[PDB]
């Protein structure tokens, strides 16, 4: 008798995880681990210049051991088989303003996406929810705050300046079990201006995690 | 002035000891290095004779003679090369990092079909890994015969030799160390020969004191010849077969062969072979991965198939002979392993092409597939980039087929104009799945299913999500979609209401045994049946996964798929139960029947039975009732 | 002395450059795409730079023709001067396009090595060993030559098999000497047993008889299976090593009869 | 003729290119070798200052600093070691296969505790793997400041004091190649030094441009990073085990591997033999998710030479079943080759492995005393134990004593087989056990009914590895192990009851014969067994072949479809319970009419349920359920 092994692939999609996850107030410590699992993955991806502004909750794998594995790096190599007819039209509460602004992919873009996802994890429910890209920002702005046409990037397809200014809403209190340190990390990730956001490395190395 | 200029120095006393202690690890390689040098010299002769054939007057034969001498515990190696002049002995032979091979190669810049190795200029000194002292005796055509003697002690001596004449070339006398006498063994010598010199162009002979105990000229020592070096268009099947049989030592010849060469920065020639039968240790975890061997200039370097080829292709035999690789000072190791990965990729492409053409040969493909479909399916599981190509090679038995397998594309060609998915069923056996209730309605609706009877099909089908634009669906899972005639749909909704309270009752009876109780038209001849939720393990996958010795049971909290009780409203039993619910939903005998039916369905549906003893005990009770025992 | 030419090899599926939080099943494909897009961008750039160079080249070439014409023209030398300056600018532009092309050449020199740049398909030739033509040879004729020479050729190897007892040794032995898996071998072993009886070497005779029936066993079901004994001899060892004792004894009786 | 004598020569121009180009494949050794040289110079000081403190008058602090200069594309190595004289730059540094460490090897007769790292006199030139040029500015206390300079082009130069204060050790200027700019990156530098300078005695720091807030103070952060942290982890095995406590040892573990929890079990290994080395063995409190992922390269036990990471070939350092123990092996007596990337004479590691395994077993034995943490250990790595038992036959003598099981008498408490044995009855001459799919299965199996009635303890086994271990473990503490699932379960019993069974066999003789005919080609032999109590019958495994569980395991787990083996292994019999009401009735029914098909069908039913109760899959479960449905319809009047 000879010996040989074969191993099973993990299909535990983050979305499935969230479906299995408990009500708003998902153990911050569990999320902290998953956050640093994600961000560590990002550092690798940023080191390898992996472009994937299209990365969404469902492209995040959460294994039975609590390991975040990232897959599906942008439309260029994904959905080669039956896909969504509204992959974009769908509420893009998990897409950075820079996506909504029709600009490009960046470290801040990626983190903005998952930042909302992390809040989703805490709430077991999408952080924001708008209709159009401008309406999506209109929901985003309610948490992070909003300025007129003086803190907007150059690459903006949306009517910047036609977004009536408003204050932020302490992420700590908005998102369930969001410890202030993570509230600040999230708020930084959620901040409209991509250059006012925190890098994957910086967030990863933050004492919060 | 403010700066002094110095030439780099080299402490030979230390360097030499480093050469014969730290530069090498294996020591048996001394034969390789000396033989290689011999063949270089034999090529030197050849080239020179191309311009002046009278240079062959001092012997017209090109070969290497190995003559062990246990009486002295030495080894005599006769190299019938050109030879070395006294100047060459003191300039090239007695110099570190220097070889006249390079100078000869400079002469070869005028145009030649000559191929030599020796860019390091140190291999000679590997002789001192094994030998205590080495004596090199030579006779260059343009000089006298000299004896070069040294123990690598910082110096060497040269004197004109006396007695036996050398026509040309040189003899190496290896004064083998007292603990190196194992190299006087026939087997040990042949071991090394087969290890690195199996494709040396020149005849290498081994002389052994045998019947009358005289040195017998083992001319066949390296009779194996290179085939990929020859023009493939001029190589016959018999020649490819004999090579394969020599390559693999398999009395049976190959199923298929393919020559492959690349040109450019990477350059090599190669032969790939598909075996007719799989090896009994194909899956052995500790098996050395050496099916395809790597050579440089026909010199064996390594056989690390762990990186050369995919594990799922780890059955193809062959030889890859490169022209110029970045070998380390220790030739046994190759620098820039990414090169091997590039080679791999190119090989894979050619293997896939060979497989496709093999598939064109249906009869031999069937033979191939039967032997190596496990590896194909393994590739589906392991390789995310060539899966599509590999999926074209997949063949299964299907409802409209007999015992003949059919491709997934052939299945697709038989799909209905309203069929958007490939129906299939996995299991332990073809008969088992053929007799499943899950494929009965499917057959009644005129559909074909794919029979999947291997345990590895659970891993394969895991990756087979869509094929030729067609989706795939298991008949064993919930949500099985078959043509729904609006009339029938209404009737089914009426039936749902009809058996609504019945299903509720059954659920109350089996609240913790089944997740949901409902009727379904997927059933035909069975009163009921257990299905698997689209999330988690199937009855088959679950059973298989739970047979794994090294599995982690805690992961099953994420894999325990929901079980649901399908009911076939058309049966007298189901109808009776409905009537019995109306008569008395609290009837214990009825409740017992419901439990019986569930376990019966659960078990017959391929799901684990919680307690076979209790199950059979119920049966024993019922038997006793039939027997009138009690 | 210089292998630096291979210090820059790019492998999009390099499994030694992975990460615990990344699924390389898609990453490798990303790398492929990126590599391709890069090459596309590179090629587009080079072609546009070449185009621009050629355009300015033609423009200045035609201007130079015109410079000759303006020089000849009676008073066109005023325009000549103007055009010369313009032609110089066109030449400077051409030059700068060429300088950019030189930079492209530098980029090519810095380009990573891969399956598309390291080598091309120098030679490819497939062959499926179908045949060797439905045929048949008279095995008696074959034996007339084979039994006489094969047996003697491998007499010591036949005897070596006959001197084995461990099932592992016998299987491994025949794996190494699979050419012995035939009737001629078994026939020798029978004869050898007879000779051993004569020589009063009964202990050996019995062991040879044991190995005789092993070869006969191989032949027995090879014939039953309609296959070449050498293609299935390991299955006999598989059967023997796994068979229930009682059935094994039954098989041995059938075997002795087959011999 | 006249014997001419010649000295061996060397083509340095070719040799140098071979040193740089052909000796190394991994350019990471660049920093390793440079640092190693710096630490050697620091060792030279330690000795000299040890015997003569005034040697430190020009500097006491001993360390290695690395400062990158991206604006130049150069690196600076600051060696605060003893340095070199002009003569040493020319003689030692500028000569191939020349090293002053040998001078200290010979000079340091008193300095027995001064261990220099390496001795080839070549590694310096590996600097040119990534550097276009190297300049070595140095001032040994016995000379002035000089600047050695070369691009490895067949020559080198030495310059006079240029005024840049080097009063000790040396400044090595590393001019990097255009394509080697990755070594200017913080991450990359850290990646390399963490794998090679992990246990350097002297602290290594980096001077890096500190990522900081814009200097608009309004806000501002510090300008530079002092990365001393690289050597925060010190050698532990080098100290006296008796003086090493968990307050530091557990910290080492958490530093050894990123695990923020103290280890479970550990063992210091001190070897004073020819192969002198010390090693620390660590056992995690939890098994890793990749524990059995054999596709991944092993790296738990790492091999250091003179506290320098060299190898991590666990494949040789340990056996597969011990691939969970993490640790450090540190020897200063190993014959590394010229590259130092591989140990020559692997037979050394064979011996080392054996010796390590011995201590692993001793550790396990020590753990066995701590029942609480042993149970934790056992549960965490019981499969590894069982794999070891399965594979390593030599050490089963110890591994089999580590086994712990739930039995019919211990129940929910897991106990040792030695405890089982010590508590065996005077008639209980063998270890009774049962394997299966689960505890409640085997605990309610017909196979253990009589066994319990005879007062025998049954070891419950449920893992496939248990099924594998019983194919290897035959006897324990001198007593054989007997599966209650196999035919011939000779329980100790009253001879008179055996006589009663023989009378029962006569009573049900014709019944057994009839049933055999009914179950022709279904069962190999129908017979009687008092191992059964509540059941009328039972399919049993034979003394040869696979058990129902083993078939389940092998047929589903094995990737090889060995139908030949499966065929030979597929053996089973049917036992009858002569005291069962149904069996009694069946006899009566056979006597009434042996040709009564209804009875025959009943026998078939019972057979199929016997297969089910014994874990044997039915050849067509659908027809079984069909019979059930038919019987149901009969009960329902359908
Ligand atoms: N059979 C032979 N006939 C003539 N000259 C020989 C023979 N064998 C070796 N030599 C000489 O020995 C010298 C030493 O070269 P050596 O073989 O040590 O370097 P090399 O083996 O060519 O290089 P490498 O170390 O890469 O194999 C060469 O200059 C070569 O001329
Ligand atoms: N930073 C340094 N400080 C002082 N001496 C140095 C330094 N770098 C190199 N050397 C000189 O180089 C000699 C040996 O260095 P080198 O590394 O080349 O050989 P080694 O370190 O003894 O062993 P290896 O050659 O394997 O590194 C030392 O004895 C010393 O004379
Ligand atoms: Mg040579
Ligand atoms: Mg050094």
């Amino acid at each position: 008798i000879k010996v040989t092994l074969v191993f099973e692939h993990v299909d535990q999609d983050l979305r499935t995880y969230l479906d299995k996850a408990p009500p708003p107030g998902l153990p911050a410590e569990t999320i902290k681990d998953l956050m640093r699992q994600f961000l560590r993955g990002l550092d690798f991806l940023h080191a390898n210049c992996i472009v994937h502004r299209d990365l969404k909750p469902e492209n995040i794998l959460v294994t039975s051991g609590g390991t975040v594995k990232l897959a599906d790096f942008g439309l260029a190599r994904i959905y080669s088989y039956q896909m969504a007819l509204t992959p974009v039209v769908v509420t893009l509460w998990y897409r950075a303003p820079e996506v909504l602004l029709q600009s490009t992919y960046a470290t801040p873009v990626d983190m903005w996406s998952v930042g909302c996802i992390f809040a989703e994890m805490f709430r077991r429910k999408p952080l924001f929810c708008g209709n159009s890209e401008a309406d999506q920002l209109g929901k985003i702005f309610d948490l992070i705050g909003l300025p007129p046409e003086d803190d907007w990037p150059r690459d903006v397809s949306l009517p910047r300046g036609a977004f009536p200014p408003r204050g932020p809403r302490p992420v700590q209190s908005v998102v369930p079990e969001m410890e202030e340190s993570g509230a600040q990390l999230l708020l930084e990730m959620l901040t409209f201006n991509p250059h006012k956001r925190i890098s994957a490395f910086r967030a990863l190395q933050h004492s919060y995690l | 002035e403010e700066v002094e200029t110095f030439a780099f120095q080299a402490e030979i006393a230390q360097l030499m000891s480093l050469i014969i202690n730290t530069f090498y690890s294996n020591k048996e390689i001394f034969l390789r290095e000396l033989i290689s040098n011999a063949s270089d010299a034999l090529d030197k002769i050849r080239y020179e004779s191309l311009t002046d054939p009278s240079k062959l007057d001092s012997g017209k034969e090109l070969k290497i003679d190995i003559i062990p001498n246990p009486q002295e515990r030495t080894l005599t190696l006769v190299d019938t090369g050109i030879g070395m002049t006294k100047a060459d002995l003191i300039n090239n032979l007695g110099t570190i990092a220097k070889s006249g091979t390079k100078a000869f190669m400079e002469a070869l810049q005028a145009g030649a079909d000559i191929s030599m190795i020796g860019q390091f200029g140190v291999g000679f000194y590997s002789a001192y890994l094994v030998a205590e002292k080495v004596v090199v005796i030579t006779k260059h055509n343009d000089d006298e015969q000299y004896a070069w003697e040294s123990s690598a002690g910082g110096s060497f001596t040269v004197r004109a030799d006396h007695g036996e004449p050398i026509g040309r070339g040189t003899k190496v006398i290896l004064h083998l160390k007292e603990d190196q006498t194992e190299y006087l063994e026939e087997r040990r010598v042949k071991e090394v020969v087969k290890k690195h010199s199996q494709f040396i162009g020149y005849p290498i002979t081994l002389y052994l004191e045998k019947e009358k105990e005289k040195y017998i000229d083992q001319e066949e020592l390296n009779k194996t010849k290179p085939i990929w070096t020859r023009n493939p268009d001029d190589i016959t099947q018999e020649e490819y077969g004999e090579f394969y049989k020599s390559l693999t030592n398999d009395w049976e010849d190959h199923l298929a062969v393919k020559h492959f060469s690349v040109e450019g920065q990477l350059e090599f020639r190669a032969l790939l072979f598909i075996p007719r039968r799989a090896p009994f240790d194909l899956f052995e975890n500790k098996k050395k991965k050496n099916n395809i061997k790597l050579y440089v200039r026909r010199v064996f370097i390594m056989d690390s198939c762990d990186e050369l080829i995919p594990e799922y292709l780890n059955f193809i035999r062959g030889v890859v002979d490169s022209e110029d690789l970045p070998l380390n000072i220790s030739r046994e190791m190759l620098q820039q392993s990414k090169i091997l990965k590039v080679i791999r990729k190119n090989i894979v492409k050619k293997c896939l092409e060979l497989f496709s053409e093999l598939a064109e040969d249906k009869e031999n493909y069937k033979k191939f597939y039967e032997a190596f479909s496990k590896n194909l399916k393994l590739g589906i599981h392991e390789d995310s980039t060539n899966r599509r190509r590999l999926s074209e090679l997949l063949r299964y038995h299907t409802s409209q087929s007999g015992d003949e397998m059919t491709s997934l594309s052939e299945y697709v060609s038989r799909m209905k104009e309203t069929q958007k998915s490939i129906y299939y069923i996995t299991g332990e056996s073809k008969e088992q799945v053929a007799n499943s209730a899950f494929v009965e309605r499917v057959r009644k609706r005129g559909f074909e299913v794919v029979y999947m009877t291997e345990p590895i099909d659970e891993y394969c089908v895991q990756q087979l999500k869509e094929f030729d634009g067609k989706s795939l669906v298991s008949v064993t899972k919930e949500g099985l979609e078959l043509p729904e005639d609006e009339e029938e749909k209404k009737k089914m909704e009426e039936s749902k209401a009809k058996f609504e309270n019945l299903c509720k009752l059954m659920k109350e009876i089996l609240d913790k045994k089944v997740e949901k109780v409902t009727i379904s038209n997927r059933l035909v001849s069975s009163p009921c049946c257990i299905v698997t939720s689209t999330y988690g393990w199937t009855a088959n996958m679950e059973r298989i996964m739970k047979a794994q010795a090294l599995r982690d049971n805690s992961t099953m909290g994420y894999m325990m798929a929901k079980k649901h009780l399908e009911i076939n409203p058309d049966h007298p039993i189901v109808e009776t139960l409905r009537q019995k619910a109306e008569a008395d939903k609290n009837d214990k005998a009825v409740k017992d029947l419901v439990v019986l039916l569930f376990e019966t369905a659960l078990l017959s549906s391929g799901f684990s039975l919680e307690d076979p003893q209790t199950h059979s005990n119920r049966i024993y009770r019922m038997i006793k009732l039939g027997l009138g025992i009690d | 002395v210089d292998y630096s030419v291979w210090d820059h090899i790019e492998v999009s599926d390099d499994e030694d450059e992975t990460h615990p939080n990344i699924d390389t099943a898609s990453l490798f494909r990303w790398r492929h795409q990126a590599r391709v897009e890069r090459m596309e961008q590179f090629q587009k750039e080079k072609e546009e730079l070449d185009r621009g160079c050629r355009e300015c080249k033609r423009k200045v070439a035609e201007c130079q023709r015109k410079l000759k014409e303006l020089e000849v023209a009676e008073g066109g030398k005023a325009e000549l001067e103007r055009l010369q300056a313009e032609a110089q600018q066109l030449r400077k532009e051409e030059r700068s396009w060429e300088q950019k092309l030189e930079e492209m050449r530098k980029k090519e020199k810095s380009m990573p090595w891969n399956v598309d740049t390291l080598s091309k398909d120098g030679f490819s030739k497939s062959m499926v060993n179908t045949k060797p033509e439905k045929t048949e040879e008279d095995s008696e004729e074959v034996r007339e030559q084979k039994h006489k020479t094969f047996v003697e050729k491998y007499e010591k190897q036949i005897k070596h098999f006959g001197m084995l007892r461990r099932w592992d040794d016998s299987q491994k032995y025949l794996s190494d000497n699979v050419h012995l898996v035939c009737e001629e071998t078994a026939n020798y072993l029978v004869i050898w047993c007879i000779d051993l009886e004569v020589e009063e070497k009964c202990a050996l005779m019995e062991q040879v008889a044991h190995q005789t029936i092993v070869m006969q066993f191989i032949l027995e079901l090879a014939k039953s299976l309609k296959v070449d004994p050498r293609a299935c001899f390991r299955q006999f060892f598989t059967k023997i090593k796994t068979a229930d004792r009682q059935y094994m004894e039954g098989f041995n009786d059938e075997l002795e009869a087959f011999k």
